[PDB]
């Protein structure tokens, strides 16, 4: 389990600044979206025009052109980013949660962890020679 | 784009047919989302020096052959090899915890250590219940198929005629001249070629020597410069001139 | 056994090279940070302005050229900003601290001598010298 | 994990305020910031002047002008620190948790500990 390499680790890290771009790009978009729309009319000195428009109409234009005249992608860009950086969490997090060569995983970093554990290998790596150890190291060892 | 132009059928209702539309946001979008890809080709990036790790330098027994070649720069030379590429990733990891796991690995290093439980698990009250025979004290390894000496054989000086059938023990410990009863050896089905400074110890020790059903090549030749053997067994030297 | 494991750690380590330049150039790059940020940003504080001017093209749209544009957020934005950079020089003046530590006297062998010169205090004299610049962490915790 | 000196530590609590105060300017920049504007046109005696304007030309004119005529970093102030003070946090915490310099550090203070804990040396350290 912490037999990843460096570039695993700037894989999650990276994926969890990812997932927090888009939460806050989600949240950000649900609450405080909108779009301004007035018409293109043409196509003492000054003085401001007017339109015989309402309240009303500025919020149904405002829905009709939201919704058709602009791009799915600036609509949907939070959501495209966070079901798909689920996708890279889903490959490294399912490549180590898949079953039988995880079974294989766990059973190596058991053996592993031992293997480092064993002071015997400390006193057969430190060295007609002698040397008297105790009973159940040798068990743990067989 | 932050400012977009909307045309649509809407006139019948408000009588107009364009709007020029802000989008009050499109440049946070904008600057996050360039801000984005940023992270992705440096987040990809390093997967593509992954790869190339993978296709440059990686293989199925390289590992295995920086285990034996750190196993003749380690002084224990030949030892197996157990899947590499996972042995690779904590090759990266270090090689320090490499270095454990090929010495753990040795057999050289695993027969010492079920020699030293030998050495622990034969105990005085074993022999001591294995004592006195024939006509003398006698002790049998003997058609035990043992793989070892015990170290408590030199506690017990009692012993004077030593049976050692069926033995792979080149070597005797030195401290075996603590035995000075010990004066008939019955060295046969082994190849003990001690390579110690005993031999003088036993030089003036012993009178008997057995080796029987020994072949050509086992018979161990440093061993008969002892000048104070007195009888001599040699039973099974199928040999031509 | 114990002496053993230190005795591979007087092995294996080989006088600790890559903790202290990876220590190194992340203490550097964090200075440098520090500078740049606070030359622009010192740059940019008067650019906040509670009350600004606008003129644009809107005159197709609105029939008007020029606005009177009250923010009324930038003496909260500013009060904080200058609060802000004066924790960030608080902050950088700290890792001037631990650079110059790094130039003063702190080396691969110091602590080395450290060990040396404290074990002629201790008067167990010949003492040989694992790695300095982790020692000199804990010099910087306790001689204990 | 206590092998941090002191002005790492005083690095971890300026790192949090920092932040504290990035947060604090991003959601107050998010959900209370807008902008003013209305035109200067010059250029029984109090009466009050009018304009002919509606609602959302007066709101027009506030995203139009919001966005042009005025300055980047007093729009991203906040986010600009968010993302600065991650620099920093990244870079103490990257040196602490660098793996191969990670499995030095951990290996190290693991016999340390030892030679804290070694009754001998306390009493031959004694002696």
């Amino acid at each position: 389990r912490i037999l990843k390499p460096w570039w695993d680790v700037f894989t999650d890290y990276i994926s969890i600044v990812m997932l927090m771009i888009a939460v806050f790009g989600g949240t950000l978009q649900v609450t405080q979206d909108k779009m301004i729309c007035l018409p293109c009319k043409w196509v003492t000195g000054p003085t401001g025009i007017k339109y015989d428009l309402d309240r009303h109409q500025y919020n149904y234009v405002d829905a009709v052109c939201y919704e058709n005249r602009l791009h799915w992608f600036a609509k949907y860009f939070p959501y495209l980013v966070l079901l798909h950086t689920l996708i890279f969490l889903a490959c490294s997090n399912f490549w180590f949660k898949f079953p039988r060569t995880s079974s294989k995983l766990e059973h190596f970093v058991s053996i592993l962890l031992k293997c480092f554990d064993s002071p015997w290998t400390t006193r057969a790596l430190s060295e007609s020679e002698t040397g008297v150890l105790d009973k159940k190291e040798g068990e743990q060892a067989k | 784009k932050f400012d977009v132009d909307c045309t649509v059928d809407i006139e019948s209702l408000t009588g107009y047919r364009t709007y020029r539309c802000a989008h009050p946001l499109a440049t946070l979008f904008k600057i996050l989302a360039s801000f984005y890809i940023s992270l992705v080709i440096f987040y990809g990036l390093i997967c593509m020096y992954t790869l190339w790790w993978m296709l440059r330098r990686s293989l199925k027994k390289y590992s295995f052959e920086s285990i034996r070649e750190e196993s003749s720069y380690s002084d224990i030379p030949d030892v197996k090899n157990d899947f590499a590429f996972m042995l690779h990733l904590i090759d990266q990891y270090d090689p320090l915890y490499s270095k454990r796991f090929a010495v753990f690995l040795s057999e050289v290093s695993e027969n010492k250590l079920r020699q030293l439980n030998l050495n622990n698990e034969w105990t005085l009250d074993k022999l001591r219940q294995r004592l006195t025979k024939n006509a003398q004290d006698k002790l049998e390894l003997h058609l035990f198929m043992l793989s070892g000496i015990p170290d408590t054989v030199f506690d017990l000086v009692e012993l004077e005629v030593l049976k050692l059938e069926l033995i792979p023990d080149v070597t005797i410990p030195p401290s075996i001249a603590q035995l000075t009863g010990l004066k008939e050896l019955w060295l046969y089905h082994t190849a003990a070629k001690i390579e110690a400074p005993a031999l003088a110890f036993l030089r003036e020790n012993l009178r008997a020597l057995h080796i029987k059903f020994t072949d050509i090549k086992e018979i161990p030749l440093w061993i008969y410069s002892l000048k104070t053997l007195e009888e001599l067994h040699l039973t099974g030297n199928l040999s031509a001139e | 056994a114990l002496f053993e494991k230190v005795k591979k750690f007087r092995t294996h380590v080989e006088e600790g090279d890559i903790v202290y330049r990876l220590y190194m150039r992340q203490t550097i790059i964090k200075v440098i940070k520090f500078i740049l940020i606070i030359c622009y940003t010192v740059y940019y504080v008067h650019n906040i302005k509670f009350d600004v001017d606008c003129t644009v093209d809107i005159e197709s749209l609105t029939g008007y050229r020029t606005y009177r544009c009250a923010h009324p957020l930038a003496t909260l934005f500013k009060i904080l900003a200058s609060f802000y950079i004066s924790l960030v020089i608080f902050y950088g003046l700290i890792c001037m601290y631990t650079l110059w530590w790094m130039l003063r006297r702190s080396l691969k062998k110091y602590s080395f001598e450290s060990i040396r010169e404290e074990s002629s205090y201790s008067d167990i004299p010949d003492v040989k010298n694992d790695f300095a610049f982790m020692l000199h962490l804990i010099d910087q915790y306790d001689p204990l």
